[PDB]
DNA sequence: GGTTGGCGCCCGAACAGGGACTG
DNA sequence: GTCCCTGTTCGGGCGCC
């Protein structure tokens, strides 16, 4: 608390111009409570509109609480701030995290707001709170102190935050923490109860400064599979010849070649098909290939990570990870037993940028399955995270909805 | 007065400096107009006159208002708006009275010279100057600058509103239970009082606002149900709106129409009922707004339809935050929806239409999504909650449908209404495929110059097709194709083709779409009994799509 | 009858994707 | 890359303030 920190947009750009969305009386009343309240402690300052900048915010309870959790959509202001969060950051990710059988969540942005910001970057913090039916025009703010959910935050509460671990760290040379933005990620191989108890020894070596589960190394990878059967029809070659044909970008050595040829001219869709020799010794083989790994795929912490995510129905959601297309880093499914179409899939979004964050540091872009429209209408009925993913709107074909298929 | 308020500082957006625009010449008897106004405004400190050393001009007509032949002043400052700063416009949104809760005592009061009663950052001032025409080339005019915010200066609103919540907070502050709709210089003011007490509150508050430079003349509606506020007519437990008026005109321009949609539009938010698509669609050309579209005799029906509704009395009432939202939708037509919301029946909060086109391909339950998503957003907006929903659709219909739909879609707490039309699916796609009926392998082909294609198929039971397009294209002939083979075979049929373009359209259930063909498509599927229909990967010698490829690849 | 800001409904023009092409 | 085709956004008319 004192003075500051000179920062500035990434060499061209210019501020966030984002529009405020609708929000509900209750998320409209948690945020001037907790605005009025850090402006008798001099966290935002109360601007109009000689500010051409804004950004959106709302509020989340993190869990079930009362305590609602300020979250400010810094997504383009972070976008548009200067190259410092890989070319300042410090940060290498300790790639054993991911290895721990126990890590916890801790959220610490309420512990950015000590340092103050540079004086003429606050205006591009700006953001706007509504007034429900419009009873009066917006009211408006910007921030004098880091923000949470900013991306320079942590990128400069970072000697510090290297600093206020000192101690815990040197004190626990098999205890891994990791700082992505507003986010604590600490976790331990310990006991199921004595890590719980130590992570809690953490908040104190904290909470002298100031102020849920999951388990890592069991997001278990989700294979590619063909279905087996006693008899096979033509409509039932026809479709394994369309997955494998596919799976044949992801798999180099898939053929297909011996199956294609059961469909010998214009059989009828239902006609049974007596699988010759070669033709089961040849998706016996295919489904070989889709046991390996696929090969040489590596993380590129300079380029981008892009979710896709499927609906494939019954409460399962299939995604891959990856750079370059095919080239997946990983795939899963998103099991959930027997329903909300979009609490589930905003969930899965959050399930997998964890993942992404834990195992390689940054978030993924998104590339989702729904309308912009209905993910816009209700998606932050659900949220429960301080970062966001980026994300944008996709037209799946039916197929690749067919290409993750279990039974 | 001046307000004693404090300016807001304004700057000109960097590099460019103030406007120096020819002032263009005006009658002598708008040059007196406005000598005339540019006189008392100088002698009441909202203008000072400039010498030469003021290097700007912005051209000032001037222009007779509403009845009175009375002319008001008004200055073009396009450029100087050009050149002004970017700001960010506080004004979200409209107060819509439905989100009125009922008060016991309601007053309505405007404020006078309220931009005029606002003073201007000193620095920005001279970017203001303006000049007032002698009556021709003959005399320098007289030059002014503008100390106060001047009428049609992008900043002046935005600034106001800003203004205009800073001095309202202090008594918002003393009086949490005043209730104060601010909407630029408009106030109703609302409080569970005795007129008596309720009406000293305002008097406060008129001294408050006098205090700080702004006037509260009287056009103040005291005790006077019916109120006029932002276009309705607020009665003390009922609402409404004030006139509507649709032009009754023989020959329709284009934006003639467009105006003819807007009253709608505006009438459609009391008024259950009203259809607009039919005459939004008489829209879809390309256009001079000049050019004069025939009545489509479809949207004669439509009009007849509405003007007829506009006799009824309707009015809607004021939310009460003690009980729920509720809202039910109708299916009222082709892509046509109606909805009310309401807190008991028949007392409805407001109404309103859906009818937007999302998409080339689209049917009734994506639609009534999207309609419900629509009232979702609006209900946020003016209640900060969302509604109940009673629709006109059948469990049943929804889960077959969000079953065979492969991008998440969605529907909250809704309670099935039997209010029919109901909502149907009009044809379903097999899962798998149908037991010995005929199976057609369709393709069509496209020549990227010629513009010419191919399309047909071969089928299982022996025969084929092709067929010749003239100016088509590949996903035209794919399209084609499966058009083709729908024509040809009996109530039940299979299709496989190499389209993942035609596979998607058709696999998401069109009942509607802006393609003939689609539309062509879609009338044999309604009459077919079951249809499965297969992809395949094309160009890979699959018995027989290669075939129906063979052939079809001539172009 | 030549000016400003807001929200809404429309339209089309510009884009950004994705698939399918091409010799 | 070029076609298409689909989905956006963005202006612009109108409505109302
Ligand atoms: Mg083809």
């Amino acid at each position: 608390p004192i003075e500051t920190v000179p920062v500035k947009l990434k060499p061209g750009m210019d501020g966030p111009k984002v529009k405020q969305w609708p929000l509900t009386e209750e998320k409209i009343k948690a945020l001037v409570e907790i605005c009025t309240e850090m402006e008798k402690e001099g966290k935002i300052s109360k601007i109009g509109p000689e500010n051409p900048y804004n950004t959106p915010v709302f509020a989340i309870k993190k869990k079930d609480s009362t305590k609602w959790r300020k979250l400010v959509d810094f997504r383009e202001l972070n976008k548009r701030t200067q190259d410092f969060w890989e070319v300042q950051l410090g940060i290498p990710h300790p790639a054993g995290l991911k290895k721990k059988k126990s890590v916890t969540v801790l959220d610490v942005g309420d512990a950015y707001f000590s340092v103050p910001l540079d004086e003429d970057f606050r205006k591009y913090t700006a953001f706007t709170i509504p007034s429900i039916n419009n009873e009066t025009p917006g009211i408006r703010y910007q921030y004098n102190v880091l923000p949470q959910g900013w991306k320079g935050s942590p990128a400069i509460f970072q000697s510090s935050m290297t600093k206020i671990l000192e101690p815990f760290r040197k004190q626990n040379p098999d205890i891994v923490i990791y700082q992505y933005m507003d986010d604590l990620y600490v976790g331990s191989d310990l006991e199921i109860g004595q890590h719980r108890t130590k992570i809690e020894e953490l908040r104190q070596h904290l909470l002298r400064w100031g102020l849920y589960e999951l388990h890592p190394d069991k997001w278990t990878v989700q294979p590619i599979v063909l279905p087996e059967k006693d008899s096979w029809t033509v409509n039932d070659i026809q479709k394994l010849v369309g997955k494998l044909n596919w799976a044949s970008q992801i798999y180099p050595g898939i053929k297909v070649r011996q199956l294609s040829k059961l469909l010998r001219g214009t059989k009828a869709l239902t006609e049974v098909i007596p699988l010759t020799e070669e033709a089961e010794l040849e998706l016996a083989e295919n489904r070989e290939i889709l046991k390996e790994p696929v090969h040489g795929v590596y993380y590129d912490p300079s380029k981008d990570l892009i979710a896709e995510i499927q609906k494939q129905g019954q409460g399962q959601w299939t995604y891959q990870i990856y750079q370059e297309p095919f080239k997946n880093l990983k795939t899963g499914k998103y099991a959930r037993m027997r329903t909300n179409d979009v609490k589930q899939l905003t969930e899965a979004v959050q399930k997998i940028t964890t993942e992404s964050i834990v195992i390689w540091g940054k978030t993924p872009k998104f590339k989702l399955p729904i309308q912009k429209e209905t993910w816009e209408t209700w998606w932050t009925e659900y949220w429960q995270a301080t970062w966001i993913p980026e994300w944008e709107f996709v037209n799946t074909p039916p197929l690749v909805k067919l290409w993750y298929q279990l039974e | 007065p001046i307000s004693p308020i404090e300016t807001v500082p304004v700057k000109l957006k960097p590099g460019m400096d103030g406007p120096k625009v020819k002032q263009w010449p005006l009658t002598e008897e708008k040059i007196k107009a406005l000598v005339e106004i540019c006189t008392e405004m100088e002698k009441e400190g909202k203008i000072s006159k400039i010498g030469p050393e003021n290097p700007y001009n912005t051209p000032v007509f001037a222009i007779k208002k509403k009845d009175s032949t009375k002319w008001r002043k008004l200055v073009d400052f396009r450029e100087l708006n050009k050149r002004t700063q970017d700001f960010w416009e506080v004004q979200l949104g409209i107060p819509h009275p439905a989100g009125l809760k009922k008060k016991k005592s309601v007053t309505v009061l405007d404020v006078g010279d309220a931009y005029f009663s606002v003073p201007l950052d000193e620095d920005f001032r001279k970017y203001t100057a303006f000049t007032i025409p002698s009556i021709n080339n003959e005399t320098p005019g007289i030059r002014y600058q503008y100390n106060v915010l001047p009428q049609g200066w992008k900043g002046s609103p935005a600034i106001f509103q800003s203004s205009m919540t800073k001095i309202l907070e202090p008594f918002r502050k003393q009086n949490p239970d005043i209730v104060i709709y601010q909407y630029m210089d408009d106030l109703y003011v609302g409080s569970d009082l005795e007129i008596g007490q309720h009406r000293t509150k305002i008097e406060e508050l008129r001294q408050h606002l006098l205090r700080w430079g702004l006037t509260t003349p009287d056009k103040k509606h005291q005790k006077e149900p019916p109120f006029l506020w932002m276009g309705y007519e607020l009665h003390p437990d009922k609402w409404t709106v004030q006139p509507i008026v649709l032009p009754e005109k023989d020959s329709w321009t284009v934006n003639d129409i467009c105006k003819l949609v807007g009253k709608l539009n505006w009438a459609s938010q009391i008024y259950p009922g009203i259809k607009v698509r039919q005459l939004s669609k008489l829209l879809r050309g390309t256009k001079a707004l000049t050019e004069v579209i025939p009545l489509t005799e479809e949207a004669e029906l439509e009009l007849a339809e509405n003007r007829e509704i506009l006799k009824e009395p309707v009015h809607g009432v004021y939310y009460d935050p003690s009980k729920d939202l509720i809202a039910e939708i109708q299916k009222q037509g082709q892509g046509q929806w109606t909805y009310q919301i309401y807190q008991e029946p028949f007392k409805n909060l407001k109404t309103g239409k859906y009818a937007r086109m999302r998409g080339a391909h689209t049917n009734d339950v994506k639609q009534l999504t999207e309609a419900v998503q629509k009232i979702t957003t609006e209900s946020i907006v003016i209640w900060g909650k969302t509604p109940k929903f009673k629709l006109p659709i059948q469990k049943e219909t929804w889960e077959t449908w969000w079953t065979e739909y492969w991008q998440a879609t969605w529907i909250p707490e809704w309670e099935f209404v039997n209010t029919p039309p109901l909502v149907k699916l009009w044809y379903q796609l097999e899962k798998e495929p149908i037991v010995g009926a005929e199976t057609f392998y369709v393709d069509g082909a496209a020549n990227r110059e010629t513009k010419l294609g191919k399309a047909g198929y071969v089928t299982n039971r022996g025969r084929q097709k092709v067929v010749t397009l003239t100016d088509t294209t590949n996903q035209k002939t794919e399209l084609q194709a499966i058009y083709l083979a729908l024509q040809d075979s009996g109530l039940e049929v299979n299709i496989v083709t190499d389209s993942q373009y035609a596979l998607g359209i058709i696999q998401a259930q069109p009942d509607q779409s802006e393609s003939e063909l689609v539309n062509q498509i879609i009338e044999q599927l309604i009459k077919k009994e079951k249809v499965y229909l297969a992809w395949v990967p094309a160009h890979k010698g699959i018995g027989g799509n290669e075939q129906v490829d063979k052939l079809v690849s001539a172009g």
